[PDB]
């Protein structure tokens, strides 16, 4: 049960942490239409986080989505390093979003065939949303990459700056592997072909270059984060830490 | 003597025929609606900031999700209102710039800071409550596009306002600390909410024409009074107080009589000298300026 | 006793909150010499905060500098709105520092004549440090204001952007006035002549303009802050909130 | 045959005559010291970042003040080392640029993230502890300016290292949660601290010349062994463990025998592919680039 719980929790944390980042954009976007789109995506991802986290709490037999989101520290959080990256400029946000959306589409497509019915059901909902997210993120990848010289440079830099964290998208540990052998989880290594087919094509269509640096950064899944996560949780959890055990 | 155009207009107003974008209208009617609908739209945009301020800090995932859905709807309402405003021949991009430059206004209430989570529930409950009274009252405004946009907006916002009240109810039923947080938020937002309705009927330059042309269907004071009568029982339900020593029920009239508004504060705030005016405008100016390369990217790409 | 406690606490909070802002600069400065200078100033200010806060706790008969710094929320914090302003660019940091240092020098000069011996003693230490701070901040005001066109523009903007918060430096409330009548506190209204003599001269020497906007922003002293303070305290207090009542 | 210059140098080294900036030195001696002193100086600068990361979050005002004083001293030590490095004819500004470009190194240990408050106490105790063993061992390095700067630096840093240990002792004596935090920090920083001493004596390209020229006075392995012998009793005092199943006291030699270092990790880290390398360099690059107008302002003003 512990492996299943940890796997579900990884997926929830991914969505939770990325949703947090998107929330920071509210009212700060280049256009009102973009403010709307980002709030929408962040709300979708938060809903997904609530689904996975709720399941993880049921699996563990204690707590709920709020104990999980607000009473774990940065060494217990198990999100991808990619989703905790700062928003930076709009291209940085778009690069991070596009890498994640392509991954979510590939993942949720296969995870809706899980032998675990709840994971299958959560993924069946999430995939419909992830498809909307990918259209938006790929659309902006193309607009910025194939816009002006300036936007083309920023989009390339954004891609380059995030690339090292893509390794973790295809990292498999013993939890991944054992559950994948039971037909429950997706072996992340087997996601690479579809993720690269999508992302390589998108980058090329945007008139940009696939970075040549071999991606090397992992650890998020084991609670070994960048120095970005701690300050995120400080902000996210403050009220719950000040006034624990209450209803809101 | 009115012209035949002028006279026909007055008759259309009197018979409750909705004015549509192709109909003749007095130039001052066109301009006051560009002013009012545009600033209504500005208000949707700027109001995302005090609420957005707490999106990352909201105490539960449910309350966080509700707040995101709300703020998303506000962006949508801004868009409806700009659309409506443009049927009068203005450009969204031009009036937005005037907001950025301080040449147009947005609602006074968005110049107040969110200093606690309770402030978010209180904006949802009191502030949207006040917006709703004014907005339902504009569902019969004489200009069709404005009226129809009010209908659409009211359908959506009333739901969010109920969610705001429920968030307040949780605090009201929670720990002593939560109760105190709610009271303090009310103490700080009550009078600012009453000011959303505008100046007194004796001090309202637009009211004469607006009432005559049925843009405004109820006076500022009339709507404010309805809000007070409707909202006091809600404060009571929460077991909370109103920061108004002069508030009392007057059986002889059937209304709550309430204390005098600080009109000096009101005037300071609408003229850019409230608590967050500079920060609100700086945030929207920064978003516009930093987003320039993105908008220019979009335009360049669409052409190819 | 409550008035004296609140007054002492205002002075401590001023120093505490500004020290926090300076701490964010560590390792991010334009030059190593500047990294050193800012860490130094922030350490001085923190020491002052510890002195005032410790006295406030003694006055109240409970708590200590840590209960005060870590268990009060943003509605109880009583610092000037000026010290909670974000660091922004280097000119923004220098403008904020210069306004505060001039004020500290004027204040502490007179507060060392307090009829309260502890306040007099705390101020006697703090003044020696504030004088060092003013040399650094005024020095940089002059270097940036009378440097290049670019630096001259940034320094003017920095001054302009902060000006509205200077009103609070000379705001007197009933706590100020009652204690000042007892020869304990300094009536902030009487600080204006010396602060303006210093700052007006410094701005002019830097080849810059005194802003014409009438300063109008107050409230920090009453726990009515900008939206900047909440996120500051979330970060500052996280650990103490997670693990309260411990020794470190 | 050595030249007379070359021979005289060797004799000066053998007699423990300190080399001064005006003395003849082998060009490879000059260059290896520019390399070593410069990267020592780079290390002071970059090391401000993992510790600075916690300045705003430190749990008490006392621990916060101590950390500020420490980081301030580190900036000062960077300055001493650049001064010393410049006596050899290099320019601070040039070697700093090479650090920014990845053409020069800084200590491996600063590529590790601070994930908890305990990490700060552990850097103060273990990491500075390891720095101190190496640095006291360089107080008799053959080049006078380097030796004298080591003396000055060691006087100051040993105090801060004691403060780091005390911060760890508080955790060690505190709640279960605090104890666990300390252990986890140790588990993550122990091996990285051992790596500060350099590669094995069999795999150290600079060691041959450095030892001969008395730049290095003890081998990497010799210093690492002293650190382990000195530090294990300190771990024990805290009631903590070392994440090393192979660690054991060997009575026959009088030393702690310890497990094999991950040299693959070591090589990845010094070559820019550790946990925080990119972030550290990005932070210093951003500080340099964003600070440009400030430095240019300073230069323009000094001239008038
Ligand atoms: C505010 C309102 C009720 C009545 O005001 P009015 O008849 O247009 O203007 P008045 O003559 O009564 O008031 C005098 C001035 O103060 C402004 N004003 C009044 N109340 C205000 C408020 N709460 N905030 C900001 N400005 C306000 C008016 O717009 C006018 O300035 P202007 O001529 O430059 O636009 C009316 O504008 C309205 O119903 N607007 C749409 C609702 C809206 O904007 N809602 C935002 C909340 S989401
Ligand atoms: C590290 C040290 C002990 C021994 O290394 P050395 O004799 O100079 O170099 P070696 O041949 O043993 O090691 C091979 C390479 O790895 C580097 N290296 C060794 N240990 C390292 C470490 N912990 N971090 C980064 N690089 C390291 C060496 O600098 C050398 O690379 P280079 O020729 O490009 O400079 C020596 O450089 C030293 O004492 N330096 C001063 C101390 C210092 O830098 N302290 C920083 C902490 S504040």
């Amino acid at each position: 049960s512990n492996q299943l719980t940890a796997y579900t929790l990884r997926l929830g944390d991914n969505c939770l942490v990325l949703s947090q980042r998107l929330g920071e954009w509210c009212g700060h976007a280049p256009e009102l239409e973009i403010d709307l789109a980002l709030a929408n995506i962040g709300l979708d991802l938060l809903g997904q986080a609530r689904n996975f986290l709720s399941y993880a709490a049921e699996l563990a037999g204690e707590g709920d989505e709020d104990t999980l989101a607000f009473t774990r520290d940065e060494r217990q959080f198990s999100n991808l390093l990619l989703v905790e990256q700062p928003n930076g400029n709009f291209a940085d946000t778009i690069a991070r979003q596009y890498f994640i959306d392509a991954w979510h589409v590939a993942l949720f497509t296969r995870l809706m065939e899980s032998r675990d019915p709840q994971l299958a059901a959560i993924s069946a909902k999430a995939i419909k949303e992830a498809r909307y997210h990918l259209r938006f993120s790929r659309g902006w990848l193309e607009r910025l990459g194939n816009g002006t010289d300036v936007s083309g440079q920023k989009m390339q830099q954004a891609i380059n700056k995030l690339w090292r964290f893509t390794a973790e998208l295809f990292d498999a540990d013993e939890i991944d592997i054992a559950l994948s052998e039971e037909g429950i989880a997706v072996d992340p290594r087997t996601l690479r072909a579809a993720w690269e087919a999508e992302v390589f094509a998108g980058i090329n269509e945007a008139t940009l270059n696939v970075p040549q640096e071999q991606a090397y950064r992992t650890g998020g899944k084991k609670g070994l984060h960048t120095e970005h996560l701690g300050p995120m949780l400080a902000e996210m959890q403050y009220l719950q830490r000040v006034l624990p055990g209450q209803q809101w | 003597m009115r012209s035949t155009q002028e006279e026909r207009f007055e008759q259309r107003i009197a018979q409750e025929t909705a004015i549509e974008p192709q109909d003749w209208m007095p130039d001052a009617y066109r301009k006051t609606l560009i002013r009012q609908i545009g600033q209504h739209a500005h208000s949707e945009i700027v109001g995302m900031l005090p609420e957005g301020n707490w999106i990352t800090r909201a105490p539960t995932l449910r309350r966080k999700a509700i707040l995101l859905a709300k703020v998303q709807d506000e962006a949508g309402h801004g868009l409806y209102l700009y659309s409506a405003a443009e049927t009068l021949g203005c450009a969204r991009e031009d009036i937005y710039q005037k907001m950025l430059d301080g040449r147009m206004k947005y609602s006074s209430i968005f110049n107040y800071p969110t200093l606690s989570w309770a402030d978010i529930g209180v904006i949802g409950w009191l502030v949207d409550g006040a917006a709703i009274v004014n907005q339902v009252a504009l569902c019969r405004t004489s200009y069709g596009p404005y009226a129809r946009a009010m209908v659409k907006i009211c359908k959506e916002e009333s739901f969010h306002q109920r969610q705001g009240f429920e968030a307040c109810m949780a605090l009201a039923q929670g720990s002593e600390a939560q109760k105190q947080m709610l009271q303090d938020a009310i103490n700080r937002f009550w009078w600012p909410a009453l000011m959303m309705f505008g100046p007194n009927d004796d001090n309202s330059p637009n009211s004469a024409r607006s009432l005559t042309w049925k843009i405004k269907r109820f006076t500022n004071d009339e709507l404010r009074q309805r809000f007070v009568d409707n909202t006091v029982p809600q404060v009571e339900m929460l077991g909370m107080t109103v920061p108004d020593p002069d508030l009392h029920f007057d059986t002889e009239s059937g209304h709550y009589r309430f204390g005098e508004i600080d009109w000096q504060e009101f005037n300071e705030v609408i003229n850019g000298r409230g608590i967050c005016n500079q920060e609100r405008l700086d945030a929207k100016r920064k978003a516009w300026e930093e987003g320039t390369w993105v908008r220019e990217a979009a335009l360049a790409h669409a052409q190819k």
